[PDB]
RNA sequence: GUAAAGCGCACGCAGGCGGUUUGUUAAGUCAGAUGUGAAAUCCCCGGGCUCAACCUGGGAACUGCAUCUGAUACUGGCAAGCUUGAGUCUCGUAGAGGGGGGUAGAAUUCCAGGUGUAGCGGUGAAAUGCGUAGAGAUCUGGAGGAAUACCGGUGGCGAAGGCGGCCCCCUGGACGAAGACUGACGCUCAGGUGCGAAAGCGUGGGGAGCAAACAGGAUUAGAUACCCUGGUAGUCCACGCCGUAAACGAUGUCGACUUGGAGGUUGUGCCCUUGAGGCGUGGCUUCCGGAGCUAACGCGUUAAGUCGACCGCCUGGGGAGUAC
């Protein structure tokens, strides 16, 4: 079953990516939101929308560029069974500083970078080269 | 459809997932070329064209199909330009350094009978080459006065003339092709959504693009 | 497996108000059901081993569905195993 | 998947993982501080022996544990819900799903009698064998047992193994339809429990056909076989036992994504339904194939592609799935 949500959008992502779409559907969720934020506002999707009230949707669009699409990797890190939290001093740097790391803490679920200089660690998430 | 409303779409269902994004609709049990946003890639097609051609440009022209091969044997007879519309060979392009010398055979044994230099020697001995030209003006009498290779080339329908387009983005050569439905508009860096045949959609776009070929060069 | 009588019977002498089979109450009642009164087809045959795996299903299911009961309410478990006297 | 490797298949305790909203807690988590982490090693900068090895000052480090002060996104606890997961109700549809009891017809074998008379049976030939005590053939009646032609199929059902005539009884699952309801009750599962082709075992029945064993007849250099003529267990039944198989898709269960083509089976919405018919929209299922994957063969929305929860298993061949 759906045991992790995380894992959904990041590879639902990635599998449009490739398919080449426009945007992509699935069901938000409060985490599911910042995570995306942190993928917009860092360039790797145009923008998103949470449709429907009762039942949130997420209208998360992809992002691309040349002949190519602009998420050019992403995969899971702090996956479920098996947790991952760093300290400030143990942030890691995705592709040497080319990618992001969006990790979550105490402060809110922005990007390594973000988080190291804020002198704060917490619980990876995925490392969106 | 600006004026080519002569052909509108083809290909019956056999389509393909990739020439989806020029479609408009299946009436009939048949796809409909999206000809409402054709008109782009119709007239701009020569656009791009034009500017090689104004270069003296050697542009050549593909379509062995029964159709056209009639027809497109004229379309690069607008003046430089060259034409292949009989079994395009598997070295014409890629292998050009051989089959340029093939090509020789064709000049002089062509010239020979073409002048005096024929009705020598034995009646035997060129009543039996007395073809061999022929056969070799329908494989390279179109292309042989070619010098080299060809700055880019335009040819019918992509899957019919596969090799075609193969032998050329190996070189680096633009593919100015037609693809439709079935059609793979991947080995084709200009998308020209389009019917395959059809006589008097050909003709329309056959001679369509010498324009900005004739008229490019000065 | 059951009657629509046997059933919608049950069903409204477990359930606040009505059409809510959904009820853990009106569940519990309308598995045992088929439960305690298969016996027989299972006190005899015995050999119907196919039609016995699907006997432990609604055994099973009801068994999770008094589970969850006492962790979502006390009362209601130890009020409602006693209208079967099940658990012994 | 085929190299070593998916338990033959189910149910499920423990364990592991847990859809969504809010609040609350502040345990995991992170930040800070404080102890403490012996000194010596190690390391950085720097000294001293002619340099170096060696010695040495200071700092870094000692991945850690404990307490205190915060931070609250995320995991956990708790409280209240939420409906899309799961499930219950209703109405239907399809089915060689299962147990039980009857029953029908075709054929085989055997018995009895008629007609009839020199063969038959079998083979590559043959022979053994059955025939003048009358076979074979053919007809009439009878007894008995096992299996169910055609439909029948890329078909259907089942967790697996498996499951075919018809009729009834008892019964398990699956699927659609529109709703009504419960409100995360879920996914996986060591061990455990149960199911398990065929053969085999026990007791007791049954026994037509087929048939290990065994006996003849051939074949052959030999023929403990293949072929022929016979034929015992068994095959069938009830109850109990044994648990194996190329228990094979040689591919664990669950959930989500990802171009397409043709065909099958079964359900439903809408439609001049007038009409076979058109447009859809579910479950299951064949074959072809794109991306990508693959060592290649090949897999390909029923993946061997892209991912997530859980479990089982492999670590060179022979010895050996043997010994103890
Ligand atoms: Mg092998
Ligand atoms: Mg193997
Ligand atoms: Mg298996
Ligand atoms: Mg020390
Ligand atoms: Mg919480
Ligand atoms: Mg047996
Ligand atoms: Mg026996
Ligand atoms: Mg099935
Ligand atoms: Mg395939």
């Amino acid at each position: 079953s759906m045991q992790d949500p995380i894992a959904d959008m990041l590879t639902r992502i990635r599998n449009g990516q490739a398919a080449n779409k426009a945007a992509v559907t699935m069901p938000s969720s409060k985490l599911k939101v910042a995570i995306a934020n942190v993928l917009k506002e860092e360039g790797f999707i145009e923008d998103f929308k949470v449709e429907g009230d009762t039942k949130p949707e997420l209208e998360l669009t992809l992002k691309y560029f040349q002949g190519k699409a602009v998420v050019e990797s992403i995969q899971r890190v702090s996956r479920p069974g098996l947790r991952i939290y760093k300290r400030k001093d143990e942030l890691p740097k995705v592709m040497a500083g080319l990618g992001i790391a969006v990790v979550s803490t105490s402060k809110g679920v922005m990007t390594d970078r973000a988080a190291r200089q804020a002198g704060l660690g917490g619980e990876i998430i995925c490392y969106v080269a | 459809m600006l004026k080519a409303g002569v052909h509108f779409g083809h290909q019956t269902r056999y389509w393909n997932p990739k020439m989806k994004p020029f479609i408009f609709g299946a009436r009939n049990k048949v796809h409909i070329i999206n000809l409402e946003k054709t008109v782009p890639m119709f007239n701009e097609a020569l656009a791009e064209l034009n500017k090689i051609a104004s270069r003296k440009g050697k542009i050549l022209f593909v379509g062995t199909k029964r159709a056209a091969s009639e027809a497109v044997k004229d379309a690069a007879l607008s003046c430089d330009q060259f034409f292949v519309n009989h079994r395009w060979l598997g070295g014409m392009l890629t292998n050009w350094k051989t089959v340029r010398q093939s090509i020789k055979r064709l000049k002089d044994l062509e010239t020979q009978s073409q002048d005096g230099t024929f009705d020598k020697l034995t009646k035997k001995e060129a009543l039996m080459r007395t073809r061999e030209l022929e056969k070799l003006e329908n494989s390279l009498g179109g292309i042989k006065d070619m010098g080299g290779l060809p700055d880019a080339l335009f040819v019918i329908d992509a899957d019919h003339e596969h090799i075609a387009i193969k032998e050329a983005n190996n070189l680096g050569i633009p593919v100015f092709a037609i693809v439709d439905t079935n059609s793979d508009p991947d080995g084709v860096d200009f998308v020209i959504p389009g019917n395959d045949d059809a006589i008097r959609a050909v003709t329309l776009y056959l001679g369509a693009v010498a324009a900005t070929v004739r008229e490019g060069r000065s | 497996s059951l009657s629509t009588e046997a059933t919608a019977k049950i069903v409204s002498e477990f359930g606040r108000d009505a059409n809510d089979t959904g009820s853990t109450e009106v569940q519990v009642a309308l598995l045992t059901a088929q439960i305690n009164h298969l016996q027989g087809h299972f006190a005899e045959h015995k050999k119907d081993h196919h039609s016995r795996r699907g006997l432990l299903r609604m055994v099973s299911q009801r068994r999770k569905l008094l589970d969850y009961l006492k962790r979502k309410d006390v009362a209601r478990y130890t009020q409602l195993i006693e209208r079967l006297g099940l658990r012994r």
